[PDB]
């Protein structure tokens, strides 16, 4: 029945699979994942970045004591001082003759650099976790199908429900508690919500990027007013989204399991090249090619028209095809070793078609699964090499 | 007042649509009944005609009744109208296409007055009684019974509390409307609106189309005489089809809401709650249904549920830390227990 | 000293609980667990609330190529109907012989009692975790305060410095979603929001009680309007309200487990009678009575003169104390296991001197630890009734 | 029918 995909999970590549069905004719499937994504059922606890000690305005009583009025940021640090002589122009602003209090405040606020090219925690859970792969079949067509956990929301997406596991993407490549830098993701603890201190990324709390209100305490320390005279000692210490760049956690777009890549994101795995994707597909006759093309590929030999050393795609091999009816017939290695370009290759009884493909070397003795028979299309080649470019159209690999 | 919401008043004018269920063949009649919310628990029932009786679309009384015979209204008195359910009710006020109502609950609804070649009738469906919100369910309307906490319906006819659609409004059918375009069947308006159209016929009945009418069709009744009114939008009725070319935004409110406070209410005949020796001897006695049903107080749990409905002398076995007695939508009350058949001797003999 | 206290988190019992001690007298305490809170992070996924059939107004195309459109408030119920050849005033408005179709819509929408008394589905997030604890003192006369237990405030309010739960109570006896209905709470599950279940709760599933957005499918079949003429059935199944008051589920208000009545709340079970709060005092010592200005309670014994007794306050017993000190004394039977009409009476030595309490007996054979020192508080009395009343002022029961 | 319940699309017997 379903869509056979056994072979790995790249990105950039256009690699293949081979669909196994035995009611229908088999169908050929290019897997181009290069989207992927995760998306469960969260909550944004807060944004972070670094601080800006954007100096508040204190209710400044004077002397006598001083008390600090709740401004509209909660957590601030205030410090009342005494033995100030206050100018700003002039003389004192506070009512006593020389014995003036300067009541010192300041609160850690939403830098501007909060509201872009920022940080964003996460609590992650799940509760929507989609699992994306999209195979553009070639001989049938696209779909790029989801998996969801939610039963109020359709899994149905693509031609229709489509399995993956190891899955591409519904799992999350970051932990629970994730902070983010830009590129460099950072799977790595902050403190809950509401009531975060510093000596951690999210030390600073803002519920949103630019705000009115947050947890504010990043090791802001006010300090004596120099001179005997008033005003604002703010002295700040490094914080989440400055410190935790270079004290970094694990950089997960260069270091994410399932061979994926992150970055500000709801959840999402970008990019993924996870272990395997064998995809499995509980889909209608439409996604498969009709039985009547050939209800068993009866007999067929391969062997090359001259191949490549390579998985650059300008291998091919002749084979002379036959079967039980003629028709269209798709094809792929079962592998993926040998990633196939054709999507559909004729089959006459004892005719003879090349296909398409890209091997790895110069001997390509690589099963073709031409839609339920295999074949090897072996023979000898000039060998073209090319091995810096990107990752395996010869997928499953680890041979030469 | 008179005057609460020009919202609705100003921005609708009454229609004539189909009655559901009339037998008189089932009549046409302005007083087609849709949405009886007999929702609030209180005696009070809130029906909505098809024609907007009320201010006629104007400033003045709500004791007119202003529906539509032709294209054209028919401004007479509001006591020409005969709201009914079961017993006759009694008018409270009239705002837009909706009138409030103190009347019997019931399982239909029943209006009608004369008008037409027939006595022009209407009913419908819909399921209403004054139930408590809890753990009692009533019918009649209260004229007994302690207060306790279930729906009521405003006097207030301004109510934002809720919106009904009124957007777009379309058909119904009013031949009156269409005239002859000397020879063919011609589309026109009630009083002002973009009044779609088609006949069997051939014509255009995507867009716009006010300015087309059908020029191949003779017969007047095959054809679409609408009222999409997109300066005063009316209700939009079951009996009311819409337009499909157009888009006019005019969702208008609805006055009376449904809220929650002390209900005039019911409760159903005094309940004996009296505390035996770790026992709620219960001699009960209830009119309408009243679940009993108790949470046994403490580490305990224990709850019990049984529909009285019947006088039965029940019993809840009180624990040490208590049990709780939820005679319906009654509060629930407790009782502790430790006994309460008096005299566990625990002290020193001295009197 | 530092006073341990657990009682059953019940709402209206005042268990007047005993700080044992030597180095400073007994002081009484009233360990109180009034009120179950419970209390945490929720997400309103969905009202429901009995339908109310307002109609759109059916989009109409009688002939050729059908369509019911999208207007403003999506998810339209739409089925045409034929053998109609309509009537509302005047004519047919549907009437061709290549179809003779009268296209009746109708979605579920709101009614006005969604706004006001509804029915409220949650997906209710792990959270927070809340209690409520009177401390009264053998000394200082109630407090009953709201105290956290998550990560916020575990600590001092009011008198004393208290610990407070984990709670029997942190989550309601009822399920992670709920749905409360009034006073009703109906304990009903759901994954998220989305697309609903149809003659079940959460048939209606609309956002808020005004949205654009919804789940219009009450169960709401449109049928055929007889003998030739129009107007829309509606054939509905009851809601969640419908059900929910008179063709109720289960009302956790009565059926959850502890003694739980409920309001409207996130996912909270107000008024349980266990829940249990364990309560933990760090008292400092200064706000204790001193034993040398208490008696070290000395040749106890118990007697009356005359005496009625109360299971509710108002129970009372002589003593014959001819303590070694006199002073004040605070007095409790150990660890509210007795509820005591006062914190503190005094008693000297030498004749006989009555206090209050109030015990889970019919006479006074309580043990009662008098500022140092417990007697059962034996008199002949008289048995109260006063056991219909509520919740206990007979502490957690363990007498007659 | 001897066969409803949303099909088996034959590669065997009531695939």
């Amino acid at each position: 029945y379903e869509h056979t995909a056994v072979m790995p999970n790249k990105v950039g590549i256009p690699y293949k699979a081979l669909v196994e069905r035995p009611g229908y004719a088999p169908v050929h499937l290019q897997i181009q994942l290069v989207n992927t994504r995760i998306i469960p059922s969260t909550n944004l606890e807060y944004i972070t970045c670094k601080y800006k000690t954007k100096v508040p305005s204190p209710v400044v009583k004077c002397c006598g004591a001083t008390q600090c009025t709740s401004k509209p940021h909660p957590d601030y640090q205030c410090q009342v001082f005494t033995g100030v002589y206050p100018f700003m122009w002039g003389g004192a602003y506070c009512f006593c003759d020389t014995e003036n209090t300067q009541m010192s405040e300041a609160y850690v606020e939403r830098s501007e650099e909060c509201s872009i090219d920022h940080a964003k925690a996460y609590k992650v859970h799940t509760g929507t976790v989609q699992a994306m792969v999209n195979i553009t079949y070639g001989s049938v067509s696209w779909r790029s199908a989801d998996v969801y956990v939610n039963g109020e929301t359709p899994a149905k997406i693509g031609d229709a429900k489509l399995i993956i596991g190891p899955l591409s993407s519904a799992w999350s490549p970051f932990d629970n508690k994730v902070v983010v830098y830009g590129h460099e993701v950072y799977n790595y603890d902050f403190p809950e919500y509401g009531t975060g201190k510093a000596g951690s990324f999210g030390d600073l709390q803002s519920r949103t990027s630019t705000s009115n209100d947050l947890y504010a305490n990043t090791n802001l320390k006010l300090q004596r007013p120099q001179a005997g005279i008033v005003h604002t000692p703010f002295t700040q210490a490094p914080s989440g989204f400055e410190r935790w760049k270079r004290d970094k956690g694990a950089p997960l777009n260069d270091v994410a399991p399932f061979g994926c890549s992150i970055a500000l994101e709801p959840l999402r795995a970008e990019n993924c090249a996870v272990g395997s994707i064998p995809i499995s597909i509980d889909i209608p006759d439409a996604a498969f090619t009709r039985i009547s093309e050939t209800p068993t590929v009866s007999d067929l030999e391969c062997k090359i028209t001259e191949c490549t050393y390579a998985s650059d795609f300008g291998g091919i091999a002749t084979v002379a095809y036959k079967s039980s009816k003629a028709g269209n017939c798709p094809i792929h290695s079962p592998s993926g070793v040998a990633v196939i370009k054709e999507n559909d290759v004729t089959l006459a009884e004892s005719g003879s078609f090349t296909f398409h493909f890209s091997t790895a070397n110069i001997h390509p003795a690589f099963k073709l699964q031409v839609c339920t028979s295999a074949v090897t299309c072996k023979g000898d080649c000039k060998p073209p090499k090319d091995h810096i470019v990107d990752y395996p159209a010869q997928h499953t690999e680890s041979f030469t | 007042d008179l005057d609460t919401h020009f919202t609705q008043y100003k921005l609708a004018r009454p229609y004539i649509a189909d009655c559901p269920n009339c037998g008189h063949s089932r009549c046409d009649s302005p007083i087609a009944i849709e949405e009886v919310r007999g929702d609030a628990h209180a005696g009070v029932i809130r029906i909505q005609t098809s024609a907007m009786f009320g201010l006629k679309t104007d400033g003045v009384d709500l004791a007119y009744m202003s529906f539509m015979n032709g294209k054209t209204q028919k401004s007479i008195k509001i006591d020409n109208l005969h709201v009914r359910t079961s017993a006759p009710c009694s008018l409270v006020s009239h705002h837009g296409y909706y009138i409030l109502a103190q009347c019997p609950p019931g399982d239909t609804v029943t209006v009608g007055f004369h008008d037409g070649p027939n006595r022009h009738t209407c009913t419908v469906a819909h399921k209403v009684e004054f139930r408590p919100v809890g753990r009692e369910k009533y019918r009649h309307p209260p004229e007994h019974g302690v207060e306790l906490p279930c729906n009521r319906y405003t006097h207030k006819r301004a109510d934002q509390g809720h919106y009904v659609e009124m957007h777009q409004p379309g058909l119904v059918a009013d031949h009156s409307l269409l005239s002859i375009h000397s020879a063919k069947v011609k589309i026109t308006v009630p009083s002002g609106a973009q009044v779609k159209y088609y006949c069997k016929c051939p014509d255009v009945r995507e867009g716009i189309t006010s300015s087309d009418h059908t020029t191949t069709c003779t017969d007047v009744k095959q054809c679409r005489a609408y009222l999409i009114d997109n300066k005063k939008w009316v209700y939009n009725s079951g009996r009311l089809p819409r337009g499909e070319g157009d888009t006019f935004k005019g969702k208008l409110h609805v006055p009376f809401v449904p809220v929650k406070a002390k209900c005039i209410a019911t409760l159903a005949p005094e309940p004996l709650v009296e505390h035996k020796h770790r026992t709620l001897i219960l001699h009960l006695h209830p009119d309408h249904p009243t679940l009993l049903t108790t949470r046994s107080l403490g580490s305990d749990a224990n709850p019990t549920r049984q529909w009285i409905e019947r006088p039965t002398t029940v019993n809840f076995t009180v624990t040490g830390e208590g049990l709780e007695y939820t005679w319906g939508n009654h509060p629930p009350k407790r009782v502790w227990a430790q006994e309460s058949g008096e005299g566990n001797p625990h002290g020193w003999p001295h009197e």
